Formats: structure tokens, C-alpha cells, sequence
RNA sequence: GUAUGUAUUUAUUUUUAGAUACUAACAC
RNA sequence: ACGAAUCUCUUUGCCUUUUGGCUUAGAUCAAGUGUAGUAUCUG
């Protein structure tokens, strides 16, 4: 009933139905890229 | 020093050379700007 | 704001919610990765066969060796096979080490006596009042010797 | 099936020259997990570290440059591109950060992982990166949009190390479930297994030239082809283990570090080991402390730089005497597997 | 003598606020089995039959774990093509529960 | 009977290929063979990524981004036509957070190939 | 106890909530899964049971324990076809382990069927996995007859095991068996092939000795003199 | 001395199991082919019905001597050592582990 | 992507004698009848002036496996509903080919997502 | 001046004194 | 005479119900007090 023995797999989060909240730090920022010569 | 002693470059590093505001990768100007 | 609270109000919260390192819980994660990253090693050390009753075991071995260095007890296990011994020392000096320097970097910020919480002051009084002992035991020893 | 041991009699490989201990760099804090080279000008390091920073190393003389904090924790590992003036680091804060190596600050982040993301590597031509970590995933992150566009379930453990390709399998990813995965993104699913390590396999590193992979494990160093993903080579590992890292220089060479501090040189045709050695631990280190967390080789690859345990780089140069009078290593007798 | 009972008590017991409470509660759990049960039984002696209840819905989506199946991954194909002994097992099976109807196990 | 018992597993794939001679190239893989791989992959990615910019809720977001139908023997044709959503009313209106498990489909096994006493002892 | 039925059916929904729920909750602890199948079992239900082993096998295929049992669980309840469609995929998952093929070997052999074991060992052979299959493969059929066959065998193993004690318990058969005019070719048959790759250098100077004294001294037990001496003779020149 | 790797003993097993196999047709003489379908590729192998109940019988009784038997072990194990203070079973087992580690 | 790549199943027969019919796609409608999850909707209607209106109700998946029509959910050859055909199929052999399905939730949920073909399905 | 949890089926599916006591949002 | 099997016991091997996290040891430390409901001990 304690610690870790594991982790949670990315796998299962994977699978599941998007819900579409709209986050702060999502919104558009550095919209560009920069190239190098 | 001794561990080494002879060729190796024993160099202990705190501070800075070259302050932390400089570009570190060099902005590539094209054209040159008087304006 | 009220698109997050009506999309919500449909849709359900998210089932994901992936929650980011903070101030506060910080220190567990440290712990965590900490733990893991030793169960690696011994893992690989050893020839074959065993696992998880010798890994709660060793795991216990480490949190053993980290209270047994906060109290500046030397630490020996009457037998354990040396290598084990070697990496576990490894990580618990890394630990030590990552804990004096946050000792260090609260106290210097609360001198200039800027923003620290109520607890703070008193757990870095106790990182302080630790690591002073442990330097009064030092010269007390290499006085004897 | 003596044939073959005839046929590993015939070869005789690979002359090359031993390795000795040009520099050593204190001023690192905590350990030294990662160190990345600029791919252009190889004036510089980037090191992560286990106090949180990066510390950027200038190559020729040795002296430091700036500190890039940041990190909340250890960063596992940090990348530098190529056609992009971005740096990569990620840590064990759940966080892959971009950095402007122009202005020297943090641009963008990328969230999304379960927990520690212990890699990153930057796809050549697409402008994607590829994370892992605990997470037991793959994330293909685009690079300007912060999202996480193709994700690869696949091993059964945590993601230790990760490549990426210009061809088809574009990802190659190597976990604590002992295999190795030869990833085709744009179906999202395993191209190709590679089952062959017996325990977790902790490092890879692409040849230069070839297009082909180093696999590690705790003793056995194999090699693999990509594209039909056959298994090329193995190399000739008593106990060495763990392996911790590995690196290919341009001249065929595979370096590969250890956990007793052995650090074990091999030629990459053959798989014949030409030298081993021994760090001296440092000055008040314990002799648990002796090991090597990364290392990689210049643009050219006449230099090495391996972060230590220790809390110290080192960079280790290429004799310039050597020939044929003394270098002769430990001089292939290939011993029955 | 008395602190000594007392010591002896204490020094022997290790069961927790939490872990005593849930020991006990699942004894009171069990209970609650057992007098629906019998219950069920006493009815039935006199005819009337009444069926056991599931233990409502925790949350939404919760399983029943006897009405089905709960995550059937078929064995594998293979070569050596059973399909004869799938037979025996149905009709043992079936023999099986046939006879719990009435023996009574 | 041999061929079906142990059918998956072989012997050459224990076996490296470059023991035999040393010196057997690998070939990088061209030119033009990349900047094809790189088209295909840059175009679906693009595709994956602007269906996502068009999904959520932001009238800012899509600023940063057919009959097709033969059915059956083609003989009634189609013709597909997508609808206006009243913008108040939820567009999607089945999205909706669910938690499923999905299965492990395993059409083939992948061998796991490998090559104390006293030892337990020290360990 | 149970009494009817749905007495019965109440007893499997609350045990199997239990045990779900500690599976649902810990992934790994295998004891768990093999002791859930086992009530499954218990209960007369195989469809459930395979369903459970199936899934713990998903989680990890590299704890045998669990392989075993399942295949047990399929021949205690005489369902063979199964425990071997089971069998062909557990091998071929992990060719290594030992213990899978001597297991499928004597689930054939109790069944009496000789030749399913024969290609099995043949396969089990094609992997050149160590001495301990092999020998227990020529141990095989000696219970057979197959003495030409058997032959054949240790010519394989001695290609695949180039070491004295193989050719040591090559000979030894032989002469346990007693037929002398083999035993001389194949005494010959190893000590040119050595002197013949010698130069490879594999086989140990020991070794040489302890394989001269054999055909030497077995010819002295033959009463050829001549011809051991001869022998020895040549030894002495081929060698330091 | 000494362990024994799980090869070896995984081997001296199946040696086991052949002895009392090669005892079971002793003792039964002292008393006294496969098909595979064109149209799919399933393969039929005929049966005794004998042997296969002496398997499942032979598995079973195996299954329930060695239960028995590491049951005495539990029986004899717990009432041996009464000497140092326990306060329940699982700590008399526990400091028993202790004994071991000497 | 993955939603919308497979194109719908449609009988011949419910969808009338129109040479050509003008549907509507809508990339999440309701979810199945049957597995509970989203999917892409397709309204129309057979006429071009018929009152009534025509919704798929279930899956690409949930009807590939059982090989139906999505506007019927009758057998997507013979025009039979599925608990026939997996009797006529049952007749012959013996007993089998039942369909199995999905009480509880995520049961079915779950179900859907397997490439199985489903018992009924593989005879036709 | 206790979160919190469990249950709330009505409409009928075919065959003699007190000592040691435990505790009490009740009185510094 | 030894080969083979069953039952019983002892020794070795295997461990079987055989200590599952972090923080400032996580922090703190008694006669404690009056009355009252209810249990029960003795003549
Ligand atoms: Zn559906
Ligand atoms: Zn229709």
C-alpha cells in the first residue's frame, strides 16, 4: 500500500477519448521557426 | 595535479568568460542595416 | 474560461490530467527518480534469478544507509556483497550532496530575507543544525587521529 | 560449424591507435549525465548535469562559457540541431525545453509526459523531436507547434535511449524490457524487434556512415544493421558491465563506457577490443564514484569527452605516435562464445 | 503487574487504527452475507424464491464481473487443431453445473 | 512434421553476418531516397497536425493551419456533403470523455533469443 | 455452503470482484493471477480460466511458473490439443528455456508417440542450444533402437561440440556397445581431423594427450603393438 | 556445494519423470500418426484415451504429495522454535529467515 | 484519421433506387448502438423530396465484425437479421457460431476494438 | 459547532454499599 | 544377490503467510481534572 513497484504506461492515456479543454500555455506563442545557414 | 601530473590540464572552472547576454550562436545578418 | 467551463460541463473532465512538478511536491519525485534509478543497477549487477523480494529488501538497505547518514552513523551491513555496497554509497552521496547545496541555496536567500514560507525556515533550520554537528563530530575525530 | 572460426581466423582486423587522457574539467557541481557537441563549428559542450544546470564548455581551451538553468531537477539529456539554432534539454521534471541559442532563453515547452523523460533526439530533416522516458512511450513532438502529434506505444518498460533516422525506421528506441524497436512512424507501429539482449539495453549510438546501430546491454555489446535489421556484429565483452554509454567515431572506433570505470575502446568492424582503461577516481572521490554517465566524440572525432560520476569531464585524445612499433592491442583470439 | 499485563498487551499488537477498523468491518461485511443468506434460504422453505441483489453501481461505467466475459483474449491459433476437447471440457462444464442444482456441492 | 514445431524460430537469425567478412558494407541510403521518406512524412504530419488546429474551440487557432464515394458496385454513386453546425451549439456532439481499454491484438510471437552455484554465495 | 444455484452464482461474482480488483489494482504479482485462473478452475469453467492465463501472459511471458501451470491446467482437465498448440507457442517464444522443451518432451512421451519426440529433439537440436540436450537426446534413443541413427546424432553433436568428451563419449559409446571395427575408424576419425585443424588451435594440449592414450591404449587392449606404438610414434613428431 | 543453475535441475526433472515412467510400463508388462486437412492446415494426431487419464492422474498425484509434504514442513516448522519472543506466526516466520541468514 | 478513412457500409436496399443521393457526413456523431463509442454519421434520405430520413446508427468496426449494413443492420448479403444467419449457418455444422456479446460497458467497449471478424462473419 | 461511507423495493414476468472501570463538541 | 515401486523419518538444496515510500527522528509528550450514563465484585 506503498511505494511505486511501477509506472503508469503512456499506453493506456493512448487509447482514451480526447476532451478538448483549451489550455493557457497552448495558445499560439514563437509561431516561427528559425533556420541556421 | 599528481593523479595526472604531467600532460593533463588539471582546470577548475567557476565564474564565466563571456557574459550570459552574448548570442552564443551568432545571428547571421545578410544585409548590412545603417538605418 | 467559460469555454474550459462549459466544454467541460458536455464533455466530462479530462481523464489524462498528466500534473507537473512543484514546489510542493517536488522532493517525492526527487525520491522517486532516486529509487528507480537504483533498482536499475542492482538489477544488472546481479547473475540471475531474483527480483522483487530482494528488491523491497535493498531498496530498505538504501533508505537504512541515507537515515544512517544523516545521523553521521558510519553504516556498515554486517555482510553484503560489495559492489552493491559500492553503489548504493554512490547514490547516497549524491543525495547528500544535492541536499547540503539546497541547504545552502535557502539559507543565502533567506538572509536577503525574501519570500520564504513559514516551514522553510524552520526545515532549513534543521538541514543546518544537522550539517553543523557533522562538522563539530569532523574535527572532533581528526583531533584523535 | 568450425567454418566460421576458420572465417574469423582469416581477417585479422582494423589497425587503429590507443587512447590517452588529454584534459580534465572540474566545475560541475552535481554528476554528469549528458554532454552534446555543437554539430557545426565544434567550439563548444553542452553538459547537463545533476544540480539542475547546463553548463556550456568551450572546446578548445576548456574554460566556461555560460549557465543555462532552468530545470527544477537532473537533466537526463540535452540535444543540439543541426539546421536550427535550438538546444533541447530534458529532465526529470516531466519537461522537454527548447532553448534560442541566440538570446539564451527558454522558447517553448512541451508537456505531455507522464513522468521523467530521460531522452530526446532531433529527427534530421523533419523538424520533429522525439522524447521518451519512464513514460514507456515515444512522443513526436512538432518542433513549432508543441504538439504531440504521434505517440508509439510499443515496449513494456521504461525508454532509455532514442535515435532517429532519415529513412525508414525513423526512431530506433531501446528499453529496460530488453529489446530494441525498429519504429515506422507514419503507420505508427513496429517495423522490426530485436530481442537478441538479455537484459535491459542501456545505450545505443548510430554510425556516422554505415546506417547502422550499437546496442548495449550489461556485457554484451552487439551491433546491428537498420533497414533489414539483421544483427551485423557482435563484439567481444567479458564482464564489463554496465555499459552506460557508447559512441561511434568516424573512424570506426566504438567507445564504451563503463560502470567500474573501464572504459573499453573497440574497433566497430571487426568487434575485436584494441584497449582498456582505468580513470584515476579524483582527488576525495569514493572509489564507488568511478564511472562514466555519458560521452560522445567531436565533428571529427579525434577527441572524446566523457562526463564522469565523478563530478568531472574529461577529454581524452588520440596518440599521435602509436603505428605499428607499440600500439598492438590485445591482438584478436577470437575465444569459442 | 499491571503495567507489566499492559506492556504484554501493547507489545503484541501491531494491527493500526485503519487496519483494525477494516479487519472488524469486513467481519461486519460478512455478517451481512450471512443473514441474507439464510434468509433466502428460510423463504425458500416456505416456496417463495427471491433473487440476490448486486451490490448497486460504485460509478458509471463499473463491470459485473459474472454476466460476461471480462477481457477474453482467445488463447492463440496453433497447428494442432483441438476442437474435439472443447467438446469434453463443454460437457463436463455443463455436467458440472448440472449437478450443483441438486447434490448441492 | 519438422517444419511446423518450432516453425517461427531459425538459426540465422543467432548468427552475425559480418563474421564471415569483415569489410561487407552497409550502404548509407542515398540521396534521393531521403528526400522522399522526408515528403511523405513531412505531408502526413502536416495532415495530423492542422485536423488538430481545426478541432478545438478556438476561432484563433485555425488561423496557424468530394462524391469519393463509390459504394458498393458504384452503382448509386454519392455524393458527400458536410453541414453547418449552429456555432452556439456543441460542434462534435458525441466527443465526450470515456476511459476504454483496448486489447493487445498478438497475430505472431517474436522469439526471445538469447545465447548461481557458488555465485549466490557473493550475491 | 452453496445450496442452489443462485447461491452459487453470488459465491462467483464476489470472490471474482475481489480478485479483479487486486489485479486491477497491481498489474505485476503473478501469485495473484495464477492463484485467480486457479479458482476459475475450480469453479469448472476453462473459458475463463485460459481467458485469465492469457492476459497474465500479456503482462509478462518471461515468468515460466506461470507457463507451466497453464499448460498443467490443460492437461489435468485432458484437453491435449491445447496444451500443445500452447506448447509450439511457448518454445517458440523462448527457445532458451530448458525447461519448456523437457517439459513438451515428456508430455509426448508419456503419450508414447516416438516420432513427434524425434523431430522435436531434432529441432531442439537445430539451435545447438548445449551438451545437456544433446545427451539427453542420444540418452533418447538408446531407449529406442535407431543405433544407425544414433550415429548420425553424435556426428552432429561432435560438428556442434568440437571438444574430446564429446568424441570421448563418441568412442565410449561404441565400446560400451562393443563393436570394435567402428570404434577403430572413428578413434582415427577424430585424431586426423585434430592434427588436420590443429592449427586453429582450439583444442587444448591435454586434450591431444588425453585422446592419444585413448586410441594408443585401446589398440594395446586390441593387441597391436605395432600399431600403437606407430601411432605414439607419430604424436611424438607432430608435437613439442 | 551447492545451488543448482535452473538448466541442471530443470534436466535431473525430466530424468525423474522417466524413471517413473519407465516403472509405470515395468510394472504394467508384470501385470499382463498425424492427418492434416487440405482444406485448412489443422493437424489431427490420434489418441489413446489411455495414458492420457494416467497423465492427468500422474500430474494430479504429484501435484498433491508435494502439497502434503511442504504442508509437514509448515506443521513441523512452527512448532520447532519457541525460544525468542513472537507476537504472531508471521514474525516467528520472519526471525526463522533470520536463522537462515546466519 | 482513423475514423474517417474507412468509408461506410451501405446496403443496396435501403438506400433506394436513386441514380444519385447527396449524404451528409458529420465527423462525430452519435455514438453506436452497439460498442459506445464516437463515430462519423451519415444522414440522407432516398428520395430527394421523401419525408423520412436515414442515420447510421452503428460503427465502420462494430458492423464490419458482424459484416451488416449499417442503415439496416441486416446481413450485408443474404438480407437477414443476425440472429438468423448464425442460425442457418448453426443448422449446418452443429451447434456454434452464436454471437457473443458484450453485457456491462467497457465490456463491449472494449470489444469492439479487436480485428476478431466475429463467428458469424467468416462463413459470409 | 466531524468530514466521509453503507442501506433505504412501492407497483406480484407464464413451470446492601460502593471499587476498579470504559467512554463525554460537557466544565479550566 | 542387485535392479524397480509404494509408505515413513532425518540431512542438504529451494523459501513457501518470511518487515512495500518521502519530508524539520514528520512535530509534540501527562499525575491531568468534576460530574454523569452503562458494565460487575462482595457480604
Ligand atoms: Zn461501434
Ligand atoms: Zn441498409
Amino acid at each position: 500500500h506503498r511505494p511505486q513497484l511501477e509506472a503508469r504506461s503512456g499506453a493506456k492515456a493512448a487509447a482514451y477519448t480526447p476532451t478538448g479543454i483549451e489550455h493557457a500555455r497552448l495558445l499560439p506563442g514563437h509561431t516561427t521557426l528559425k533556420y541556421r545557414k | 595535479e599528481h593523479p595526472y601530473g604531467k600532460e593533463v590540464e588539471v582546470l577548475m572552472e567557476t565564474k564565466n568568460t563571456q557574459s550570459p547576454q552574448t548570442p552564443l550562436v551568432e545571428p547571421v545578418t545578410e544585409r548590412t542595416k545603417l538605418q | 474560461y467559460i469555454g474550459n467551463l462549459i466544454t467541460r460541463q458536455f464533455e466530462g473532465r479530462s481523464n489524462e490530467i498528466v500534473k507537473t512538478t512543484t514546489k510542493q511536491r517536488l522532493d517525492a519525485y526527487y525520491d522517486l527518480e532516486l529509487r528507480n534509478s537504483v533498482m536499475d543497477d542492482i538489477l544488472e549487477m546481479m547473475p540471475e534469478s531474483i527480483r522483487q523480494k530482494k528488491a523491497r529488501t535493498i531498496l530498505q538497505h538504501l533508505s537504512e544507509a541515507w537515515r544512517c547518514w544523516k545521523a553521521n552513523i558510519p553504516w556498515d551491513v554486517p555482510g553484503m556483497p560489495a559492489p552493491i555496497k559500492k553503489i548504493i554509497e554512490r547514490y547516497i552521496k549524491s543525495k547528500a550532496d544535492a541536499w547540503v547545496s539546497a541547504a545552502h541555496y535557502n539559507r543565502e536567500r533567506i538572509k536577503r530575507g525574501a519570500h520564504v514560507e513559514k516551514t522553510m525556515v524552520k526545515k532549513n533550520l534543521g538541514r543546518l543544525t544537522r550539517l553543523w554537528i557533522k562538522n563539530e563530530q569532523e574535527r572532533q575525530r581528526q583531533i584523535q587521529k | 560449424i568450425v567454418n566460421r572460426y576458420e572465417k574469423l581466423l582469416s581477417q585479422r582486423p582494423e589497425w587503429h591507435a590507443p587512447w590517452k587522457l588529454s584534459r580534465v574539467i572540474n566545475g560541475h557541481l552535481g554528476w554528469v549525465r549528458c554532454v552534446a557537441i555543437d554539430p557545426v563549428d565544434n567550439e563548444w559542450f553542452i553538459t547537463g548535469s545533476n544540480d539542475t544546470t547546463m553548463k556550456v564548455w568551450d572546446l578548445a581551451t576548456g574554460k566556461l562559457k555560460t549557465t543555462l538553468a532552468g530545470h527544477v531537477m537532473t537533466v537526463r539529456d540535452v540535444a543540439v540541431s543541426d539546421r536550427h539554432p535550438y538546444l533541447f534539454s530534458v529532465s526529470e521534471d516531466k519537461t522537454v525545453k527548447c532553448w534560442d541559442l541566440e538570446k539564451n532563453q527558454i522558447i517553448r515547452d512541451y508537456y505531455g509526459h507522464l513522468s521523467g523523460v530521460r531522452t530526446v533526439s532531433i529527427h534530421p530533416t523533419l523538424d520533429l523531436i522525439a522524447t521518451a522516458g519512464r513514460d514507456s512511450v515515444i512522443k513526436l513532438w512538432d518542433m513549432r507547434t508543441r504538439i504531440p502529434v504521434i505517440t508509439l506505444v510499443g515496449h513494456k518498460g521504461p525508454i532509455n535511449q532514442v535515435q532517429c533516422t532519415p529513412v525508414d525506421p525513423q526512431v530506433v528506441s531501446s528499453s529496460t524490457d530488453a529489446t530494441v524497436r525498429l519504429w515506422d512512424v507514419v503507420a505508427g507501429k513496429t517495423m522490426k524487434v530485436l530481442t537478441h539482449h538479455k537484459r535491459s539495453v542501456r545505450a545505443t549510438a548510430l554510425h556516422p556512415k554505415e546506417f547502422s546501430v550499437a546496442s548495449a546491454c550489461t556485457d554484451d555489446i552487439r551491433s546491428w544493421g537498420l533497414a533489414e535489421g539483421s544483427l551485423l556484429t557482435n563484439f567481444e565483452s567479458e564482464k564489463t558491465g554496465i555499459i552506460n554509454t557508447l559512441s561511434i567515431n568516424q573512424d570506426d572506433v566504438l567507445f564504451a563506457g563503463g560502470d567500474n570505470g573501464v572504459l573499453s575502446f573497440y574497433d566497430y568492424k571487426s568487434g575485436h577490443k584494441y584497449q582498456s582503461l582505468a580513470t584515476r577516481e579524483m582527488v576525495g572521490s569514493l572509489e564507488g564514484e568511478r564511472s562514466v554517465l555519458c560521452s560522445t566524440f567531436d565533428k571529427t572525432g579525434l577527441r572524446l569527452i566523457t562526463g564522469e560520476a565523478d563530478k568531472s569531464i574529461k577529454i581524452w585524445k588520440q596518440d599521435e605516435t602509436a603505428t605499428k612499433e607499440s600500439e598492438p592491442g590485445l591482438a584478436w583470439n577470437p575465444n569459442l562464445s | 503487574k499491571e503495567m507489566l499485563a499492559e506492556a504484554r498487551a501493547r507489545l503484541l499488537n501491531t494491527q493500526g487504527k485503519k487496519a483494525t477498523r477494516k479487519i472488524r468491518e469486513r467481519m461486519l461485511e460478512e455478517s451481512k452475507r450471512i443473514a441474507e443468506l439464510q434468509k433466502r434460504r428460510e423463504l425458500k422453505q416456505a416456496g417463495i424464491n427471491v433473487a440476490i441483489k448486486k451490490p448497486k453501481k460504485k460509478y458509471g461505467t463499473d463491470i459485473d464481473y459474472n454476466e460476461d466475459i471480462v477481457y477474453e483474449q482467445a488463447p492463440m491459433p496453433g497447428i494442432y487443431d483441438t476442437s474435439t476437447e472443447d467438446r469434453q471440457i463443454k460437457k463436463k462444464f455443463e455436467q458440472f453445473e448440472r449437478k450443483v442444482n441438486r447434490k448441492g456441492l | 512434421l519438422t517444419d511446423q514445431i518450432a516453425k517461427n524460430v531459425k538459426l540465422d537469425d543467432f548468427i552475425p553476418k559480418r563474421q564471415s567478412n569483415f569489410e561487407l558494407s552497409v550502404p548509407l541510403p542515398t540521396k534521393a531516397e531521403i528526400q522522399e521518406c522526408t515528403a511523405r512524412t513531412k505531408s502526413y504530419i502536416q495532415r495530423l497536425v492542422n485536423a488538430k488546429l481545426a478541432n478545438s474551440n478556438n476561432r484563433a487557432s485555425s488561423r496557424y493551419v468530394a462524391p469519393a464515394n463509390l459504394l458498393l458496385n458504384n452503382s448509386h454513386h454519392i455524393e458527400v456533403v458536410s453541414k453547418q453546425m449552429d456555432p452556439l451549439l456543441p460542434r462534435f456532439v458525441g466527443k465526450k470523455a470515456r476511459k476504454v481499454v483496448a486489447p493487445t491484438e498478438n497475430d505472431e510471437v517474436v522469439p526471445v533469443l538469447h545465447m548461481g552455484e557458488a555465485d549466490p554465495n557473493e550475491w | 455452503d452453496i445450496l442452489d444455484l443462485e447461491e452459487l452464482r453470488e459465491y462467483q461474482r464476489r470472490k471474482r470482484t475481489e480478485y479483479e480488483g487486486y489485479l486491477k489494482r497491481n498489474r505485476l504479482d503473478m501469485g495473484q493471477w495464477i492463484r485467480y485462473a486457479q479458482f476459475e478452475i475450480e469453479q469448472h469453467d476453462m473459458r475463463r480460466a485460459r481467458s485469465i492465463f492469457e492476459r497474465a501472459l500479456l503482462v509478462d511471458s518471461s515468468f515460466i511458473p506461470l507457463w507451466i501451470r497453464y499448460i498443467d491446467a490443460e492437461l489435468k482437465v485432458k484437453c491435449i490439443n491445447h496444451a500443445r498448440n500452447l506448447m509450439n507457442r511457448a518454445i517458440s517464444t523462448l527457445p532458451r528455456v530448458d525447461k519448456l522443451w523437457y517439459k513438451y518432451l515428456i508430455v509426448e512421451e508419456s503419450l508414447n508417440n516416438v516420432e513427434i519426440v524425434r523431430s522435436l529433439y531434432t529441432k531442439w537440436c537445430s539451435l545447438e542450444p548445449g551438451v545437456n540436450a544433446w545427451n539427453s537426446f542420444v540418452d533418447f534413443e538408446i531407449r529406442q533402437k535407431n543405433w544407425n541413427g544414433v550415429r548420425e546424432i553424435y556426428s552432429k553433436y561432435v560438428m556442434a561440440h568440437p571438444q574430446m568428451q564429446t568424441w570421448l563419449k563418441w568412442v565410449r559409446f561404441e565400446n560400451r556397445h562393443g563393436n570394435t571395427e567402428f570404434t577403430r575408424s572413428v578413434y582415427s576419425l577424430a585424431i586426423d581431423t585434430v592434427a588436420n585443424l590443429q592449427n586453429l588451435q582450439i583444442w587444448s594440449d591435454m586434450e591431444v594427450a588425453k585422446l592419444v592414450n585413448s586410441f594408443a591404449h585401446w589398440e594395446a587392449a586390441q593387441q597391436e603393438y605395432e600399431r600403437s606404438s606407430a601411432l605414439y610414434q607419430i604424436a611424438i613428431e607432430k608435437w613439442p | 556445494r551447492g545451488g543448482i543453475s535452473y538448466d541442471q535441475l530443470a534436466k535431473l526433472s525430466y530424468e525423474k519423470t522417466l524413471r517413473n515412467l519407465a516403472t509405470q510400463t515395468q510394472n504394467s508388462s508384470k501385470q499382463d500418426k498425424v492427418q492434416k486437412d487440405t482444406k485448412t492446415g489443422k493437424i489431427t494426431i490420434a489418441d489413446d484415451d489411455k495414458l492420457v487419464n494416467k497423465l492427468a492422474v500422474s500430474l494430479q498425484s504429484e501435484s498433491k504429495k508435494r502439497y502434503e509434504a511442504r504442508k509437514r514442513q509448515m506443521q513441523n516448522a512452527k512448532t520447532l522454535y519457541g525460544v525468542e519472543s513472537f507476537i504472531n506466526d508471521k514474525n516467528k516466520q520472519f526471525n526463522e529467515k533470520l536463522s537462515r541468514e546466519s | 484519421d482513423e475514423i474517417n478513412e474507412p468509408p461506410p457500409n451501405i446496403c443496396e436496399q435501403c438506400l433506394g433506387d436513386e441514380a444519385n443521393i447527396r449524404m451528409t457526413k458529420i465527423p462525430q456523431g452519435s455514438e453506436c448502438k452497439i460498442c459506445t463509442l464516437p463515430f462519423t454519421l451519415y444522414h440522407f434520405k432516398t428520395s430527394k423530396r421523401s419525408n423520412n430520413i436515414i442515420k447510421t446508427l452503428i460503427c465502420v468496426r462494430c458492423a464490419t465484425q458482424r459484416n451488416i449494413c449499417q442503415c439496416c443492420m441486416l446481413d450485408s448479403r443474404w438480407h437477414i437479421p443476425i440472429q438468423l444467419r448464425d442460425h442457418l449457418i448453426s443448422l449446418v455444422n452443429e451447434e456454434n457460431v452464436m454471437t457473443e456479446e458484450a453485457k456491462n460497458d467497457m465490456m463491449k467497449r472494449f470489444l469492439s476494438l479487436k480485428n476478431v471478424k466475429l463467428g458469424g462473419a467468416q462463413i459470409t
